[PDB]
RNA sequence: GCCCGCCGCCUGGGGAGUACGGCCGCAAGGCUGAAACUUAAAGGAAUUGGCGGGGGAGCACUACAAGGGGUGGAGCGUGCGGU
RNA sequence: ACGGCUUUUCCGGAGUGUAAAAAGCUCCGGGAAUAAGGGCUGGGCAAGGCCGGUGGCAGCCGCCGCGGUAAUACCGGCGGCCC
């Protein structure tokens, strides 16, 4: 992914690391359904 | 960062290319050249439109204001799409009846969009059955065909 | 003291869905997802299991409505003495 | 002018100087306004300007540039303070700018007027526009620049009768110094009035830092201080 | 900092480093990258206070430590909530 | 309010005009007679700290913001400002 160091600031949002993990989990499911 | 480049006497092509390349980062230029507004405009570039009323509704103002704003759902004659139009004036909603025809135009907010404490409404009613709504609100005239 | 008129009827609050939305069982057998008008939303607190006046919406008068008036315990007893509300309706 | 002569005479007799320059003015060893500049003196008594430039007390020679109120936070609430930015001049060759603070508006205005007199400077005027070569002191003699905070100001000579093509703060400051026509360019945040005024003031002061030859004085009609017809 | 060169990048905050297409990789993943719609601020440096399960100095029997006597359990006097 | 004046414009005629007409232009008779609206009025931004309604309702609001029974900001009256 591309870097947005502004997203790492914690004021008014959750941690960027776990958002990235959640997005990567979401993208796996779409890829699996595409192969079917 | 060093001096701005290119500055050479015979470097016109690169300079023109650079200026053209970074002009696409301007959002106003991009929307005009690619004609993005015309692709999604329900009014199809017109300043006014004519439609038929389907029902009456009311919308709550945003915080920290309080109140109900009277609006109508309008189906456009030219393409059949359905939009929402605000009815300006004190008690103006009483002059609107279902299945009437109305003329609508932009409401006049920033960037050609909504205004005030009612986002989501982009239009306002101007005429009802070919009679000015402002007159009806003030008086001076009666709504035709009862 | 006020009484339902036209489409208005008696209802019992069943559940609070939040965001100024309530669930109300009417006196005919229809559960309606009702909205609390702002005029009376800023003055009277309402809890689960109270008698209110339900006015159906002019469009889709089968699942949506509004709450226009709430009665008090003394008014509930007065209506019970008059004979307009019954124990079965209160208990559902 | 007749009022101000007797006003200066009245001020002179009842004034007890406290500094060396005040003593020089009191004893009559200094008789002109131009003699207190360019020699490193310190100016600490407002009566010096009153005696030597009495017309800066005229109501038309004073300008209240801005008024603001600022807040200090305490456990017993908000403490309010007034800041006033003001300027004075003789509409011929001298101008001063000042800031005053106070608990109420009148005190701040008085102090701001008082400090403007102590910061007084003299400038140079002339005509250096390409399309007006008249040798009369109605504009700046050449392009000058000044800055303060984020504000940059550039002043460009203009033709006679053009007017002051600049924001209102610059209009007032330039008018108090005796300039009628100018062009200008700016960068930064002009809505910060204090920095805008200070930048214009510095640009006016920087007319003394440009090296010139005797031919240029004749060519542009450069005048230092009073026009002296 | 003042000047002489060349290449790379940015154009309010979100949607979004997402959708679609392409190349690379055994896989995990990498590089490239929009729109509808939404919003009046988001962001930076510094100031005065208030706060900290941060540090230091001082003080109080409506704080403690060392003590003397009690209230909270019963009946009654009187005041308050509720009915 | 009294007394006086003029006729661009208006009403009725003669000439000229025009392919023919109509406008236009020169004369004659009557007469102040025939002729002012639209927006705004809290700040930006010129203009009211006046009166009567409404009471987080109705409504206004390009933006900032008004309205919770003592509204210079909504509706109306009387004033005022710009063209
Ligand atoms: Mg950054
Ligand atoms: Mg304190
Ligand atoms: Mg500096
Ligand atoms: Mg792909
Ligand atoms: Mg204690
Ligand atoms: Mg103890
Ligand atoms: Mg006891
Ligand atoms: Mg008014
Ligand atoms: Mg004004
Ligand atoms: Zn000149």
């Amino acid at each position: 992914m591309k870097r947005r160091p502004r997203k790492w600031k914690k004021k008014g949002r959750m941690r960027w690391k776990w958002i990235k993990k959640r997005i990567r989990r979401l993208k796996r499911q779409r890829k699996k359904e595409r192969g079917l | 960062p060093g001096k701005k480049a290119p500055n050479g006497e015979f470097a016109g092509r690169k300079l023109k290319l650079k200026r053209k390349k970074f002009r696409w980062s301007d959002i106003r230029y991009k929307r005009r050249v690619l004609r993005l507004k015309e692709k999604s405009d329900p009014l199809e570039g017109a300043p006014q439109a004519r439609g038929i009323v389907l029902e009456k509704i009311a919308v709550e103002a945003k915080q920290p204001n309080s109140g109900m704003r009277k609006a109508v759902r309008v189906q456009l004659i030219k393409n059949g799409k359905v939009v929402t139009a605000f009815c300006p004036g004190d008690g103006a909603i009483k002059f609107i009846d279902e299945h009437d025809e109305v003329i609508i135009e932009g409401i006049g907010g920033p960037k050609g969009g909504s205004m005030g404490d009612i986002p989501g409404i982009r239009y306002k009613v101007v005429k009802v059955n070919r009679v000015s709504l402002k007159e009806l609100v003030k008086g001076r005239k009666e709504k035709p065909r009862r | 003291v006020p009484l339902p008129e036209g489409n208005q009827l008696f209802g019992v609050v069943e559940q609070a869905l939040g965001a100024g939305w309530m669930d109300v069982r009417c006196e005919d057998g229809k559960i309606r997802r009702c909205r609390i008008p702002g005029k009376l939303r800023r003055r009277v607190w309402i809890r689960v299991g109270d008698l209110v006046i339900v006015q159906p919406w002019p469009v889709q008068s089968d699942k949506r409505g509004d709450i226009v008036y709430r009665y008090t315990q003394t008014q509930v007893d007065w209506l019970l003495r008059k004979g307009k509300i019954t124990q079965e309706f209160l208990t559902g | 002018s007749q009022e101000w002569k007797e006003y200066a005479k009245r001020v002179l007799d009842e004034w007890q100087p406290k500094t060396k320059l005040g003593m020089l003015v009191k004893e009559g060893q200094i008789t002109d306004i131009h003699e207190i500049f360019r020699k490193g003196y310190q100016i600490k008594e407002p009566e010096i300007i009153d005696v030597l430039l009495p017309e800066v007390n005229a109501r038309e020679n004073q300008e209240i540039l801005d008024i603001a109120l600022t807040v200090r936070m305490t456990d017993s609430g908000r403490r309010v303070r007034f800041r006033v930015l003001a300027a004075v001049g003789n509409r011929d060759g001298y101008v001063g700018l000042g800031i005053g603070h106070g608990r109420e508006v009148g005190i701040a205005i008085r102090k701001a007027i008082n400090y403007a007199k102590l910061n007084i400077i003299e400038i140079k005027r002339g005509c250096g526009s390409w399309e007006c070569r008249c040798r009369r002191p109605h504009s700046v003699p050449f392009t000058v620049e000044g800055k303060e905070g984020s504000v940059r100001v550039k002043l460009i000579p203009g033709p006679r009768g053009l007017g002051l093509v600049i924001g209102d703060v610059g209009k007032k400051i330039l008018r108090l110094a005796g300039i009628q026509d100018v062009w200008s360019q700016t960068l930064g945040e002009t809505r910060t009035t204090v920095n805008f005024a200070k930048a214009v003031f510095n640009a006016l002061y920087n007319t003394n830092k440009v090296v010139v030859t005797p031919e240029m004085i004749e060519r542009y009609g450069i005048v230092v201080g009073r026009a002296m017809p």
